């Protein structure tokens, strides 16, 4: 009589379904948690975090499967690899903002909250938003680059 | 001397069909059958299943005995 | 062996050219589509009654004949 | 050495290329 | 959207309205033939091009057709 | 209730429905209008519920189907003695299996086929077979000509008695749909007595004349000067001085205290040094614990008499959170729809044929089977189709099941249920595991072969670089190795000689088995199986799934499970219908199987088999070359197609041109699928209007108004051409390079 | 004669389905079909699987359209229904669609007017060329 | 031969699986499609899967042409 799978939110006419992976405190909390979803935050703010994090980790596949190193000295090189394309993808964002967003436009995420609490306005999702965010991307996207690879100049860790 | 040579009847091959293809086009967007009344490009539709079947005729001729040649050698 | 190949050859011709005056002497219409103008050169088809029409427009008829002129060269 | 016109047209170009088309593409006047 | 025409070689049989799963065409008072009726367009921004209608019509040349056109996302047939 | 017996009598036996073509269907017994009308009289044949409605005449109609099927192997099997006996060397191979080449086709000298008549040994002229069939005679003591004659005619008689009994069951005695549905008996039959008293049977043919007979065989006498198997039942001393436990009768086994039958029966493992198949003794002593196994099974199921299981009830006890009252009502869909029971069948009966041929080709049964390379290379490719095309299957009747058994008002199920309720998911989902494994099996072999052109060697996936080690496989491979005395004392050898580690076994010069390696290039060649497979999985599950509706097509269910589209609207709906995800099915399928069977070829030629001389030095077919060149597709077209592909392309001349015909010719076929697959039938339509108009022109246009075929059939006569041309190609290759080298 | 109108009428019984609107009901349109049911009774989903009817009149959202008719063709047949289905928008206007003149198409009805009907039926239009570069189609006429 | 071989409605049933799947999807789904994912066309597959058949066709011919020559010359 306990079921565990249930119609999203209550309504069986619209898309999704509720299951452990999706609607779990634990999964609720680690989502809600994540920079992208702190509604309430500079979305500037948001974003370095995420570059931060996605940079620094972009380091170790550049460097380690690199043609340059593979036992040849240009080693840690490779991370400028990884800090190449945060640039790239940067550049991506700021198009997609561009594009996706006007000047004058208004926020096109969803005011109202899964219990229908109408009280919330949202987001960046507007051009001055999204251009702070990916503003705040690189910066961090960059910065990430950069303490990983000044990790590897300290050198220690086992796998180079 | 094998690589122009290839080039051209490759390069004369597709112009050779995009012939074949604003031929059609015209007969659909400039054709005007009334101010091309019985002459001979009219009578190339008055009469195109014959040319249509003869061609099917060739064509089956030579496909059946080429063909037929090279698997019996 | 030149006469074969030669006939190969005139295989390759009067089939390529078979399919694209077929193609162009029925731009206008046939009996499975007496109405083929007023649809176009380059349509996806007319459905799946009388029988099913796909591949019956006069620009998939020339998408046919490259395969055969492909096959020519 | 000129061969370093080579990631221009190579990479540059077409990034350039790229975003522009997708700009123009994407407008709504 | 697309382009759905009727003639008046149809004889009222009824059929493309029964046929077409979008609501196209309706049945209307005539009297070029003994049914005293005619199909009629008058939703063509709902229809998609299948062509059920086409598919089902006994006139020696179908009295009713469908010309495709402009893409809209209803004859796309999205659910998204 | 109580489970008996139930029958009707005659139904009705003429000629007069043979004179009337269609007669099955109410549409088309009307006669031809159209050459349409041939076609469909074909293809709507064997469709038994599109004839009728009733379920006991559907069933009545599969139950005689299936005597005339059983009838033809029987005839089949026929001949396969009877050439054995008339037109084969197998009494000359019997001497020297090691060195003369098994035949059994003579062909008549007539336009100058006498020269497919060649050198197969033992002063016999004929065409080489790898069908098996010498080393399963050998096996089961046959010696004589006599003795496959005598098995030609009892197959025959067989084949009569089955067709007979499908007249009879149809004709005379039709079985009632409440028997054909007391699913209960007859799975306590088919696992009992079926299976039980037929791995029964032949356990006791093997010790008796199997076992006796191959002791003599390898012991050098001449078969000729062998008693035969009917000297060792009567004169239990002969089966005595060998096997000495028949000295006593029944017991031990009836005074119980197992045994001294460890003499003639054994959990020895592993393989016959002499004959290079698994030990007789072991086989004998399998079918002993398979029939006992299956006897136990067969008592699962209650009958009449209130002890066992109801199927029915064993289903709805098992329900969970997650699933809901799942598994009610499965009993009521299993036991009143032929597709939803067919489609498991395939499933499962194709998933064993593959499973079969990595059985056989890794644990060679049959005496001198592993070193006659030209069968067994054959017996796994044979199994790999049979087994693919059987998967197949079981989608497209998983499909019809949808469209036209499926019924939620009258048979819910909930199990089914939710799973339609979330398609999307597992679609979706498996969409991105095929693109994530294309990615990372494929897209590694182009980067060896992009590094590989531009010279960095270093720079690819191989194991003289970034090696990706099958550390998973090779740890199991490793412990199959200590399997024996460790885990399992009783097992004195290893399961498999892959497995053996510092083992070989060779008869004459060739390699009968060994460890096989493995490294970087089968993970590659692995992933690519992983990545094959589940896209053919794809195509057929979305098939299934989607059957009924979509969000394109919300009745799709109402133009039935074979339609061609529902025209090009909504941007064109050309093969949405389940039967052209079945046909889309089918190219995969192929594409799957032969990436496998070229992984088999290569595998064994370079790695296993080859030439061994008595100082121990092994000299492999290809010379080991595909640890280094597999892992390339330059690799595979150089070395592989284009180096093997040379016996074929050389056997003009020689006793294996016909293969050297059939490749040519299988490429032809292929490419002539090409024109019904890449186009429609409204331009053949047309063209065959010009050539109707010429023969009414010279009056002699015919009634049955021609028409191009339906653009379904167009896409089924498309993709059987594609499948009998792509893989007779590999047939005349495979068996022209395998006969020839081995 | 006036369209019925609604609308808060319940919902039939089902547990929840991946075929479900998505965000072109937010931002596009989205439809709704309603439907008077004599007994609760169990139908196929078009989107999904199986749902439950509701005694009394039922309310289903569907996205677009098609699968409204779908569901009420199979309504009208199987079992006997009276169904009729409107067009949302996001707004919060509602449209009319069918049957939308009384009665359903299959039945001639007097006061429906033609649209879209050639006089001069067959194929006796004229060639391309005849309206080439009138903006024109000669079907349109 | 993708292209030619396999038609339309396949991939516009697929592709609507996928577009549900996007918006289900934490951290995608804020990125939005500003162009409804859809299917190639009908005629659109014919001439990519041509335009695939005819460069496979030249590329690979020529690569046989000028090294089979060049490198005996
Ligand atoms: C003409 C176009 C073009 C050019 C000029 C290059 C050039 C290069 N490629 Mg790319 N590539 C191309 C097309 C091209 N590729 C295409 C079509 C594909 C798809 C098949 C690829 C797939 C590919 C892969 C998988 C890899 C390369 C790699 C490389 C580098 C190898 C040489 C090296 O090791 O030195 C030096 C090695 C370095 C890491 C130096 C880094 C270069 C710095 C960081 C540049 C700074 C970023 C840049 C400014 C941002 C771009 C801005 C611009 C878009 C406006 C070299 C820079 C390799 C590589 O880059 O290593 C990771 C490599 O892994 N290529
Ligand atoms: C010998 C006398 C005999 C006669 C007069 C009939 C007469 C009839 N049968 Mg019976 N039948 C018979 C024997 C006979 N049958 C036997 C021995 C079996 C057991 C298999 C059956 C099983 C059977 C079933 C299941 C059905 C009938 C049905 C019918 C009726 C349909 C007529 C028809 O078209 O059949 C067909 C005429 C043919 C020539 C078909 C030939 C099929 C054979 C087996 C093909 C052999 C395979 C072949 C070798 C494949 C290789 C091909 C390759 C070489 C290219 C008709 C009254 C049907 C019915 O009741 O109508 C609704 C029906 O459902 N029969
Ligand atoms: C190798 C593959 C192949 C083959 C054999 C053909 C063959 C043919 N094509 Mg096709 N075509 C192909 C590929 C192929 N095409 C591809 C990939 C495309 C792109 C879609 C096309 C598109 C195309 C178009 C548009 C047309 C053709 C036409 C033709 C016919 C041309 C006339 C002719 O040769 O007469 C001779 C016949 C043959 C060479 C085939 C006969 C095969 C054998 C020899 C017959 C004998 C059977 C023998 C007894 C064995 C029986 C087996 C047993 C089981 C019964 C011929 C049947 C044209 C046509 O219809 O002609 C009027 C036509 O307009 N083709
Ligand atoms: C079931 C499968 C099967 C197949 C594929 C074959 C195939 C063949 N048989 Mg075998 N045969 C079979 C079953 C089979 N037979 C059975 C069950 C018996 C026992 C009755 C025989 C008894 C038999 C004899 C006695 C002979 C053959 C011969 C032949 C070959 C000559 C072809 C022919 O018949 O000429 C044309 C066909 C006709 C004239 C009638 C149709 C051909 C390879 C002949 C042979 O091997 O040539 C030396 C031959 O002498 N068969
Ligand atoms: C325990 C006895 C028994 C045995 C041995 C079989 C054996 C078989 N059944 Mg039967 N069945 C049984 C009981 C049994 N059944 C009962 C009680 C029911 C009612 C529920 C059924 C209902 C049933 C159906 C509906 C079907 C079968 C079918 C089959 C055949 C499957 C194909 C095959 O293996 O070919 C191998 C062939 C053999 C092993 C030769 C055996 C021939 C007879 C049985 C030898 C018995 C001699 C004996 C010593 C006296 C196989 C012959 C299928 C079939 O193919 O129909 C013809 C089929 O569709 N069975
Ligand atoms: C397949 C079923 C099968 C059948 C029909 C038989 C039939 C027979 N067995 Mg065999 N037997 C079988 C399986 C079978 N056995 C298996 C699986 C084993 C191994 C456990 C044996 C081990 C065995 C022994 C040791 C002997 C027989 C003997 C006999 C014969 C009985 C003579 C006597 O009364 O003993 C007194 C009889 C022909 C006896 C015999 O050979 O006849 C003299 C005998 O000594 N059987
Ligand atoms: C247990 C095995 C089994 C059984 C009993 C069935 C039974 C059935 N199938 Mg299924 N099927 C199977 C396996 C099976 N199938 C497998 C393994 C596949 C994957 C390919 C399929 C795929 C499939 C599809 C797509 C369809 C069916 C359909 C059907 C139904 C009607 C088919 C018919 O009329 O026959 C007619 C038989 C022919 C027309 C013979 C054609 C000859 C073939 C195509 C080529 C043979 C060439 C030969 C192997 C070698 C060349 C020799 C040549 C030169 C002479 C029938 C219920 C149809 C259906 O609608 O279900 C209700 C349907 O559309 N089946
Ligand atoms: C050789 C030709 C060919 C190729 C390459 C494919 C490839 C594919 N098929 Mg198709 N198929 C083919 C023939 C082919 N097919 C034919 C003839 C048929 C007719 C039966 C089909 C019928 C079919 C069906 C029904 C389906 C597919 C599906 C797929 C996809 C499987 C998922 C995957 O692997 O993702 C990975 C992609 C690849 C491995 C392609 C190669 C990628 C290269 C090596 C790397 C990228 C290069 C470079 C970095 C890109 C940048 C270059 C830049 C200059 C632009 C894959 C894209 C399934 C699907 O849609 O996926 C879920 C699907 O359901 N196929
Ligand atoms: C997890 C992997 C694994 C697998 C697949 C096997 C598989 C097997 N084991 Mg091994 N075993 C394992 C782990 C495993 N074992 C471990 C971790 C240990 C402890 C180190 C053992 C200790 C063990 C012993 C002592 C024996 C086996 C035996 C067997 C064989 C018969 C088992 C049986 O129930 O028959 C049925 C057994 C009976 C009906 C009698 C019950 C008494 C049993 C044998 C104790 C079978 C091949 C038996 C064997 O050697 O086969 C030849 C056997 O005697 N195993
Ligand atoms: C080696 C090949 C497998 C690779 C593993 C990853 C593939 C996973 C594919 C399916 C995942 C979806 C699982 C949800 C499907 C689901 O909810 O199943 C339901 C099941 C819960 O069982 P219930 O309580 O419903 O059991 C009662 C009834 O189902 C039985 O009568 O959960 C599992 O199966 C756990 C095992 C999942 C792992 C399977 C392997």
């Amino acid at each position: 009589t306990y079921q565990v799978v249930q119609p999203i939110n209550g309504d069986p006419f619209i898309g999704s379904l509720e299951t452990p992976v999706t609607s779990s405190p634990l999964v609720a909390w680690y989502l809600s948690n994540l920079p992208g979803y702190r509604t309430a935050v500079n979305p500037l703010l948001r974003g370095i975090e995420v570059g931060l994090a996605h940079g620094f980790f972009l380091v170790g596949p550049f460097v380690k499967a690199g043609p340059l190193r593979n036992t040849e000295i240009a080693g840690q090189a490779g991370s400028l690899a990884a800090a190449g394309l945060v640039v790239i993808l940067s550049i991506c964002l700021t198009i997609y903002g561009i594009s996706s967003f006007n000047e004058g436009d208004p926020s096109t995420a969803p005011s109202l909250t899964l219990t229908g609490r109408k009280k919330q306005p949202d987001q960046l999702q507007t051009a001055d938003g999204w251009a702070k965010f990916t503003g705040g991307f690189f910066f961090g996207g960059i910065s990430g680059v950069i303490w990983a690879f000044f990790l590897l100049y300290v050198l220690d860790l086992p796998y180079y | 001397q094998a690589a122009l040579y290839t080039h051209h009847q490759y390069i004369a091959g597709f112009i050779m069909t995009g012939a074949f293809a604003h031929g059609p086009i015209f007969f659909i967007r400039d054709y005007n059958p009334e101010q091309n009344a019985d002459n001979v490009l009219a009578r190339m539709l008055e009469h195109k299943e014959a040319i249509i079947s003869h061609l099917s005729w060739a064509s089956l001729f030579l496909g059946f005995h080429t063909l037929g040649l090279y698997v019996h050698n | 062996g030149d006469f074969l190949v030669h006939h190969a050859i005139a295989l390759g011709l009067h089939t390529t050219t078979l399919i694209l005056v077929k193609g162009a002497l029925d731009a206008r219409g046939s009996k499975l589509m007496p109405d083929k103008k007023d649809f176009g050169y380059s349509f996806p088809c007319d459905g799946p009654g009388r029988g099913g029409t796909c591949d019956i427009s006069a620009w998939d008829d020339f998408y046919l004949a490259v395969f055969w002129m492909l096959n020519t060269i | 050495l000129p061969s370093l016109f080579v990631p221009l047209v190579g990479l540059l170009f077409p990034a350039v290329a790229m975003a522009s088309l997708f700009l123009h593409v994407e407008k709504r006047l | 959207s697309h382009s759905v025409k009727i003639y008046d070689t149809c004889i009222g049989c009824t059929q493309c309205v029964r046929a077409c799963p979008t609501d196209v065409l309706e049945m209307i008072p005539w009297g070029g033939c003994k049914a005293k009726q005619i199909a009629s367009a008058p939703r063509t921004e709902d229809c998609v091009g299948c062509k059920r209608c086409e598919s089902a019509c006994p006139t020696d040349f179908l009295s009713v057709r469908v010309y495709l056109w402009h893409e809209t996302t209803r004859s796309m047939g999205l659910a998204y | 209730e109580v489970k008996i017996i139930l029958d009707r009598d005659p139904i009705k036996t003429s000629f007069e429905q043979w004179a009337k073509p269609g007669h099955f269907s109410r549409t088309i017994a009307k006669g031809p209008d159209t050459t349409t009308w041939i076609w469909n009289l074909h293809a709507d044949a064997h469709d038994f519920d599109s004839h009728t409605s009733d379920l006991e005449e559907i069933s009545r109609k599969v139950f005689s189907a299936h005597f005339g099927q059983l009838s033809i192997i029987f005839l089949w099997l026929s001949g396969m003695y009877f050439h054995g006996a008339r037109f084969s060397n197998y009494e000359a191979w019997l001497n020297d299996p090691t060195h003369i080449r098994p035949s059994a086709q003579v062909v008549w000298p007539i336009v100058g086929q006498e020269i497919l008549n060649g050198d197969v040994g033992g002063g016999f002229r004929g065409i080489q077979i790898t069908s098996g069939f010498f080393q399963i005679w050998r096996a089961s003591g046959i010696t004589s000509e006599l003795q496959l004659y005598c098995t030609a005619i009892g197959a025959l008689v067989f084949a009569g008695l089955m067709l007979f009994a499908g007249w009879f069951h149809y004709h005379k005695a039709a079985p009632k749909l409440a028997w054909f549905q007391d699913v209960e008996s007859m799975l306590n039959h088919h696992l009992a007595g079926l299976l039980g008293l037929g791995s029964l049977s032949w356990a006791g043919h093997q010790v008796h004349v199997s076992l006796p007979i191959n002791q003599f065989l390898n012991a050098g006498v001449d078969p000729k000067e062998i008693p035969l198997p009917h000297e060792f039942i009567l004169n239990r001393d002969l089966l005595a001085q060998l096997y000495p436990s028949f000295a006593e009768g029944a017991t031990p086994f009836f005074t119980l205290n197992w045994s001294k039958y460890a003499d003639f029966l054994t959990f020895r493992g592993g393989l016959d040094p002499l004959t290079g198949g698994l030990w007789l003794t072991d086989i004998a002593h399998h079918h002993l614990a398979i029939a006992i196994l299956f006897l136990i099974a067969g008592h699962m199921y209650r009958t009449n008499w209130g002890i066992g299981h109801g199927i029915k009830d064993i289903l709805e006890a098992h329900k969970g959170p997650f699933t809901g009252q799942g598994h009610k009502g499965l009993y009521e869909i299993l036991t009143t729809s032929w597709h939803a029971q067919l489609s498991i069948n395939l499933a499962m009966l194709g998933s064993l044929t593959i499973v079969v041929a990595q059985h056989m080709y890794s644990m060679p049964p049959y005496p001198y089977l592993a070193t006659d390379y030209a069968t067994q290379l054959s017996l796994f490719t044979h199994h790999m189709w049979i087994g693919g095309f059987l998967i197949v299957g079981a989608a497209a009747h998983a499909a019809i099941f949808m469209v036209r058994d499926y019924d939620p008002t009258t048979r819910y199920n909930d199990l089914l249920d939710r799973v339609l309720r979330h398609r999307d998911a597992i679609i979706s989902h498996l969409n991105w595991v095929c693109i994530f494994l294309g990615f990372h099996s494929f897209g590694l072999y182009i980067h060896n072969d992009t590094m590989s052109a531009l010279g960095r060697p270093q720079d690819m996936f191989s194991d003289t670089a970034i090696q990706l080690q099958p550390v998973f496989a090779q740890w199991i491979q490793n412990t199959h190795a200590l399997a024996p005395g460790t885990t399992a004392p009783g097992a004195t050898a290893s399961t498999s000689l892959t497995w053996g580690g510092g083992d070989l076994v060779a008869v004459g010069n060739k390699v009968a088995l060994l460890p096989i390696p493995l490294g970087t290039a089968d993970f590659l060649v692995h992933h690519i199986h992983a990545f094959t497979i589940h896209v053919t999985v794809l195509i057929l599950l979305k098939g299934v799934l989607f059957a009924r509706s979509s969000r394109l097509i919300p009745d799709k269910a109402n133009l039935g499970f074979r339609f061609p589209c529902d025209g090009p609207g909504r941007g064109g709906t050309c093969q949405v219908s389940a039967w052209d995800h079945v046909f889309l099915g089918l190219f995969w399928m192929y594409n799957s199987i032969s990436v496998v069977i070229f992984h088999f070829s290569w595998k064994m030629q370079s790695d296993v088999w080859g030439t061994i001389n008595d100082q121990g030095v092994v000299t492999h077919i290809t010379t080991g070359n595909f640890a280094q060149s597999s892992i390339t597709i330059n690799g595979w077209l150089r070395d592989f197609l284009w180096a093997q592909a040379s016996q074929v392309i050389q056997s003009y001349g020689s006793s294996l041109s016909a293969y050297g015909l059939f490749f040519l010719g299988a490429h032809f076929v292929w490419a002539f699928s090409l024109m019904f697959l890449f186009s429609g039938r409204g331009y053949w339509q047309e063209l065959i209007e010009s050539i109707v108009w010429a023969h009414n022109k010279l009056k002699v246009a015919p009634a049955t108004q021609p028409r191009a075929l339906s653009i379904v059939q167009g896409r089924a006569v498309g993709v059987t051409h594609y499948l009998l041309g792509g893989i007779a190609t590999t047939w005349a290759f495979f068996l022209a390079r395998i006969i020839a080298v081995g | 004669t006036p369209p019925e109108l609604d609308p808060n009428t319940p919902s039939p019984i089902f547990g929840g389905s991946t075929g479900g609107l998505l965000r072109k009901a937010q931002v596009e349109e989205f439809y709704v079909i309603t439907w008077e049911s004599p007994k609760e009774q169990i139908f196929e989903m078009p989107t999904g699987g199986a749902a439950i009817m509701r005694e009394g009149p039922n309310l289903l959202k569907l996205a677009r359209k098609e699968q409204c008719l779908a569901l009420g063709t199979r309504l009208r047949s199987k079992y006997k229904i009276k169904y009729q289905f409107y067009r949302v928008f996001p707004s919060g206007e509602v449209q009319y669609l069918h049957p939308k003149d009384g009665v359903y198409p299959e039945k001639v009805n007097p006061g429906r007017q033609g649209v879209g009907v050639n006089f001069r039926s067959i194929g006796k239009n004229v060639s391309p060329i005849e309206v080439k570069f009138t903006g024109k189609q000669p079907y349109d006429l | 031969f993708m292209f030619l071989i396999s038609w339309r409605g396949y991939w516009q049933e697929l592709i609507e699986t996928l577009a549900w799947a996007h918006e289900r999807t934490p951290l995608a789904n804020l990125i939005r499609w500003r162009d409804k994912p859809v299917a190639l066309s009908i005629v659109q597959a014919r001439l990519v899967g041509l335009v695939h058949f005819s460069v496979g066709y030249i590329f690979t011919y020529a690569a046989f042409l000028i090294a089979s020559t060049s490198g005996k010359f």
